C-alpha cells in the first residue's frame, strides 16, 4: 500500500501527516515556534471508512520503527501480565528511534474504569493511562488509535498528552466516491464503456469498504458471464479467452442494483415490483412527489445557489386503499435514494425507553446514509395526540411522540432525510407533527374520477392478455363511486371465472388453449357482485376535513402585489 | 514453586418493564 | 457426504462452490483480471436447512484443509483465554496450506457490542473483528459462518472483508423438495405405487430435516406395521407402500409451525350439509391458485386471498374452517380471539407480526382469524385505553395484512357474529375481498343437512328425514344437532334399560320414529327474531351497496 | 433514559455533573413534557421510573448544591404537563410566551430568512406580511422554500431547452404568487385559544395588579 491507497479523506489525511512526518523530517520549524508538536491520534468513524488503512498507509509510508497493538492480543491469565506486556511493549518502542504505536480496536483495552466491575481491566487502563502521560512521560514516540465507538473510552484518555487530537474519518461525499471508485479500478482490466462519474452519482451511502465490495462482486459478474459458456474447461484456460475481460457498465448496474451500504444490510427491504407505469391515476401527486424526491439530490448546487434548504416531509391521507401504500412502493422501487421502511408499531417495546432507543437509531442510521427515504407507514400508531392517553399504558406513546417531533426537528446537522407518512385517519395525529418543518405539505389522495378509473383499470391490465373487442370505457363509466382495490378485485373476479374455464375446458379435452384471453362475458359476470368499498360517512369525514384544510388554505387563491 | 491466576466472569443486572392496563 | 448429498438449493450452492474452489484450482484468472475473490460468508437462515450439511460438504469435497470451530467451545473463565483459543485456531489454520474455517453459530460469540453488559463478550468480538480485518489479515484463509438470528450480529462484522456476502439458504420450493425427497430415499427399498412427486407437491412447508424426519417415520411405520404382524426371508420383504408415507404425512408438519399445531379433528366436505353454493366458491377460491399458479401467472393477476364468514351462531361457519384445515393441502393457523393479546406495551403487536411471519414464510397458507369483534373492532373508540391498544393492534393488523411485503399465498378467514362492529379498512378488497353471509338453513338445507348429520349411525329402513326437515321452519344446523343428541341419547337409554332387565331375568341396533317423536317435542330455536331482523337488516343493507 | 434500573437517573447526574464541572454551562432540555411529566398519573407504570426521574431532576436543580451559574432552559409547546414543582421559582422561574408574529414581526421573519437569497428587485415582503394573519415561522419558511422551488423548477426547464438548442438569475414576483395559493396556518384555533387560556390563568394569578405606589 502507499499514500495514494486512501482516498476520499484529504484533510484527515493531512492531518495525521503532519504530526506523523514533519516532526520527523524537519523538526527546525518545531524547535523554532518553541512548542512540541502533538503526540497522540485517535482515528474514530463507521465501520470500512479507512482507519486500519490509514495506520497501513503510515506504517508503508514511514521510515520509522513500527508497533502494531491488538485490542485483547495483550490480556493473559496471570494475575499482573498485561500490564506486563504493554510495559514491554512501550520500553521496546521507546528505545528504538522515534517510533509510532498503533492500538486498534481500543474499546477492548480502555473502557470507563467507574462502568466496569473486573478488575484486571481497571488495572491495565490504569497502567496505559501512566504510560501514556506520567512522570518521565515519552522520548519522541506517537501513539495511534482506532476504534468505532468513542464514547465508549475512559475520558482521561480523551486528555491532551493522552490522545490531544481526534480525527474523524467519515463517510465519503460524491468526489470521495469517485475517488475510491479510481483507485479500487486501476489495476484491473476494464471495459471502454466505463464513466466513473455516473457510478459515483448513482451510490449513494457507500462507506468505501463497499466500493471495494461493489467493483470484485462486479467483476466476478463478469468472469461469470465469460465462463458460462465461452471456456468451462475444469483442466486449463487458453489465454484468448483471458485477454477479453472487460467488466462493462451492464456489469456495474448489475452490482450496483444488487448490493446495498453496509450500513443498512440489517434494514434491507426485500425487493417489490411496482413501476410509475404500474400506478395509474394521479399524475400530478406523481410529478409532485417526483420533483420533492429527485430535485434535492440531482441539483444540490441549484439550493446552494439560492440559499435555501429543500422541503422534506410529506403526508397522504384518504379513503384507504386508494394508492398510498402502492405509491410508496412505487417510490422505494424507482427512486435513486436509499429506503427504510417501517409498519405502524413496528418498533414498539416492552422495556422502558427501547422504543425511543428504536426510534433514535432509525433515524440516526437515515442520516448518515443519507440521502434516505423513510416511510412511515399508519402513523396513527405510534403518533397520536399528546396528553389525550388518560388511560395511562405508563405514558410510553407521549415519550414516543416527542422523541420523532425532536428528531426530526433539533439539534441536528440538516442532512437530507425526507418523511412520507401515510394514515387513513388524519385527524388522530398530533397538530404538532403536521407543522411546516416535519411534514410541509399534506397530499389528499382522493376517489378516482372517470379518467383516473380508466388510467387504473389501463394499468392494472398492462399485461394481461385481453380480448381484442373488449372495451374498459364502459367499465370505468359504470361504477362512479368506486376505488382502486375495487377495480382490481373486478380484475381479479374476471381472472377467477377466466381460469375456472379454461380448466374446465382442459379437463373435458383430456377427458376426450381454447381461452387465450379474459372475454366480455368474464367481465360482465365477475362485474355482477361488485362493491363499494367505502360507505358515504367515512367519505363524509374526509371531504370535511379536506374542507377543513381547505379553509386553511382558500383564504389566498390568487392575490395581487 | 507456586502461582497465582486472574479470573473475572460476569455478574447479575436487573431490567425494568412497562406495562399495559385497562 | 458429498456435493449430490445437498440439494434442494441450486444457487446459494453455486455461490459457495465458485468461491470456494475456484480461486484454489484457477488462480490464473483472478491474476489475469487484477481482483481477489471474495473470502467470507455467511449463511442463514431457518433452522433445519442444510448449512452445516453443505459445509460438511465442501469441507468433503475440497482438498484444501478444514478447520472446524465451534460457538461457545472457545469461551472461558480465566481473563484473556478465548481470545487465545481465537488466535490459536487462526494461527493454526493460516500456518498449513490454503484452508476454510467455519464458524458455527456465531451468533453466541459475537452479539452487538452497545447491547451487552459483560466485558469477556465485548472482547472476543474485538477479537473477531481483528483476526478478520487488520494489518496482514488473512493469506488464502477462507472464513465460512452459519447462524439463525442475522440481525442479533454486530453489524461492524457484516462489512466486506468480513463477511462479503450473506447467503440465504431459505426453505426449497416444489421441486426442491422433490430432489430432497429423492436423495433422501435413495438407499431405502420403496415399494413401486408411491410415486415421490405427489408427495412433493402435497408437502408445502417442509425443509430438509423436516423431509428426512417424514422418511424415517414412514420407515418406522412399515417395520411397526410388519414386526407386529410377523412373529432371512423377512428382509426381502422389506418394502414401503405408498400409505405409510401417507400415514406419516398426516402425522407430521412442518418445524417452523410445529408448536402451532391444531388438533386433529376429522371433519370432510361432506360432513357439512348445504351451502353448496359457498362451500364450492371457497373451494375455487382455496384450491385455484395453488393447484394452477401457471395459469395465473399467465394471465398476470394475484388471487383474492381474504374472505369473512357472517351471520347467526352456529350456521357452521367453525365448521367450514374445520372442513378447510382438513380438506386443503395448504398448512392450517388457527387462532382464537384474544388469543393474541398480551398486558406488556407492545406486545400484542409482536404477537401478530410473529404469527403472520410465520404464516408467510410456510407458504401457502390459511390464517383463521376466528371472532374478529375482539382484534379489529373499529379504530377510534372512546378515547385513553379503551382504544390505546385497541387502536395499535387494528394497524398492525392493517399493515400486515396489506402493505410493503411479497404476495406469498397467504389466505385470512375470518368469522364474526357482529360484523358491523367491524373497522371498514379491514373489510376493504385486498385485505378480506369476500363478504360471504352465512344464511339459517331453509327446508332443503335442513335435510341436507340432517343427512350429513347421520351418515355414519344405524338407521330403521322405512324412515324419512323429511318431515323432521320441514316441522322447523326457523332451525340452525346447532338446534339440529341438539335434536339428533336427544335422540340419540333416548335410544341408548332404552338400550341400557333393555340390557339391564335381560341381565336381570342387540335388544335395539337402530334409533326409532317414536325416539325422534318423543325427543323432538322441547326444541329451542335458539336464534331469536330481533337477531336474526338485524343480520337482514345488514344482509339487505351490503346488497344495496352491491 | 434507559431500560435498566437507576440509570436514568445515573445519567442525569452524570450531564449536569460535567455541566456544573465545566461551569458556566449553558444546559438545553428540549421537550421538558416528556421527562418531567406530573407525579402519580400514571396508573400502571415501569416501576415508578418516570417519578424517580423527575425527582432527580427536582434534586439536582436544587438541593443540597452550590450554584455555580448552570442555567437550565426548556422548550415545550404543551406546559399543562409540566409538574408544578419544576415550574417554581429558583429551578425555572422564567416562563416565556412566543405568541404568533404580528404584522412586523412576520416582515422581519420573511426578511430574516431571504437575507441570503437573490430576490427581485422590485419585490415587496409588506404585502406577503399584510397577508399571512394567522401564520408561523414554519408557514413563512413553507412559503419560501415553494417559491425556490418553482424558481428551481423554471431553471431546469430553461437548462433544459437550452440544452436543446442565468435564465432566471432570481426569484420573482410569480414564484410567490403561484406558491402562495397552498400555504395554510399550522396551529388551528383551539391551539390557539388553549395557549391564550394558558396564559390568562397566569395573568389571573397576578391578580389586583396595577400601577401601584408603596
Ligand atoms: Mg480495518
Ligand atoms: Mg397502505
Ligand atoms: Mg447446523
Ligand atoms: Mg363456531
Amino acid at each position: 500500500v502507499g499514500y495514494d491507497d486512501i482516498g476520499g479523506c484529504r484533510k484527515q489525511m493531512a492531518q495525521i501527516r503532519e504530526m506523523v512526518e514533519l516532526p520527523l523530517r524537519h523538526p527546525q520549524l518545531f524547535k523554532a515556534i518553541g512548542i512540541k508538536p502533538p503526540r497522540g491520534v485517535l482515528m474514530y468513524g463507521p465501520p470500512g471508512t479507512g482507519k486500519t488503512l490509514m495506520a497501513r498507509a503510515v506504517a508503508n509510508e514511514t521510515g520509522a520503527f513500527f508497533f502494531l497493538i491488538n485490542g485483547p492480543e495483550v490480556m493473559s491469565k496471570m494475575a499482573g501480565e498485561s500490564e506486563s506486556n504493554l510495559r514491554k511493549a512501550f520500553e521496546e518502542a521507546e528505545k528504538n528511534a522515534p517510533a509510532i504505536i498503533f492500538i486498534d480496536e481500543i474499546d477492548s483495552i480502555a473502557p470507563k474504569r467507574d462502568k466496569t466491575n473486573g478488575e484486571v481491566e481497571r488495572r491495565v487502563v490504569s497502567q496505559l493511562l501512566t504510560l501514556m502521560d506520567g512522570m518521565k512521560a515519552r522520548s519522541n514516540v506517537v501513539v495511534i488509535a482506532a476504534t468505532n465507538r468513542p464514547n465508549s473510552i475512559d475520558p482521561a484518555l480523551r486528555r491532551f498528552g493522552r490522545f490531544d487530537r481526534e480525527v474523524d474519518i467519515g463517510i465519503p461525499d460524491a468526489t470521495g466516491r469517485l475517488e475510491v471508485l479510481r483507485i479500487h479500478t486501476k489495476n484491473m482490466k476494464l471495459a471502454d464503456d466505463v464513466d466513473l462519474e455516473a457510478l459515483a452519482a448513482e451510490t449513494h451511502g457507500y462507506v468505501g469498504a463497499d466500493i471495494a465490495s461493489l467493483c470484485s462482486e462486479a467483476a466476478m459478474q463478469q468472469i461469470r458471464e465469460k465462463m458460462d459458456l465461452i471456456d468451462l474447461d475444469e483442466d486449463e484456460i487458453d489465454a484468448e479467452v483471458l485477454d477479453s475481460l472487460g467488466v462493462t457498465m451492464d456489469n456495474f448496474r448489475f452490482a450496483l442494483g444488487n448490493s446495498n451500504p453496509s450500513a443498512l444490510r440489517e434494514t434491507v427491504v426485500e425487493s417489490v415490483n411496482v413501476t410509475w407505469d404500474d400506478v395509474g391515476g394521479l399524475d400530478e401527486i406523481k410529478e409532485e412527489l417526483k420533483e420533492t424526491v429527485e430535485y434535492p439530490v440531482l441539483h444540490p448546487d441549484q439550493y446552494t445557489k439560492f440559499g435555501l434548504s429543500p422541503s422534506k416531509g410529506v403526508l397522504f391521507y384518504g379513503p384507504p386503499g386508494t394508492g398510498k401504500t402502492l405509491l410508496a412502493k412505487a417510490v422505494a422501487t424507482e427512486v435513486s435514494a436509499n429506503f427504510i421502511s417501517v409498519k405502524g408499531p413496528e418498533l414498539l417495546s416492552m422495556w422502558y425507553g427501547e422504543s425511543e432507543s428504536n426510534i433514535r437509531d432509525i433515524f440516526d442510521k437515515a442520516r448518515a446514509a443519507a440521502p434516505t427515504v423513510v416511510f412511515l407507514d399508519e402513523l396513527d400508531s405510534i403518533a397520536k395526540a399528546r396528553g389525550g392517553s388518560l388511560g395511562d399504558a405508563g405514558g410510553a406513546s407521549d415519550r414516543v411522540v416527542n422523541q420523532l417531533l425532536t428528531e426530526m426537528d433539533g439539534m441536528n446537522a440538516k442532512k437530507n432525510v425526507f418523511v412520507i407518512g401515510a394514515t387513513n385517519r388524519p385527524d388522530q395525529i398530533d397538530p404538532a407533527i403536521l407543522r411546516p418543518g416535519r411534514l410541509d405539505q399534506l397530499i389528499y389522495v382522493p376517489l378516482p374520477d372517470e379518467n383516473a378509473r380508466l388510467s387504473i383499470l389501463n394499468a392494472q391490465l398492462r399485461k394481461t392478455p385481453l380480448e381484442p373487442g373488449l372495451e374498459l370505457t364502459a367499465i370505468a363509466k359504470a361504477t362512479q363511486g368506486f376505488s382502486g382495490a375495487d377495480l382490481l378485485y373486478i380484475v381479479q373476479r374476471a381472472a377467477k371465472y377466466a381460469i375456472k374455464d379454461s380448466i374446465e375446458a382442459h379437463r373435458q379435452h383430456e377427458a376426450e388453449d381454447p381461452v387465450p384471453y379474459i372475454t366480455k362475458e368474464h367481465f360482465a359476470e365477475a362485474m355482477k357482485t361488485a362493491k363499494r368499498s367505502v360507505s358515504d360517512a367515512e367519505l363524509r369525514r374526509y371531504e370535511a376535513y379536506s374542507q377543513q384544510m381547505k379553509a386553511s388554505r382558500g383564504q389566498f387563491s390568487n392575490f395581487n402585489f | 514453586a507456586a502461582a497465582a491466576a486472574a479470573a473475572a466472569a460476569a455478574a447479575a443486572a436487573v431490567a425494568v418493564a412497562v406495562a399495559v392496563a385497562a
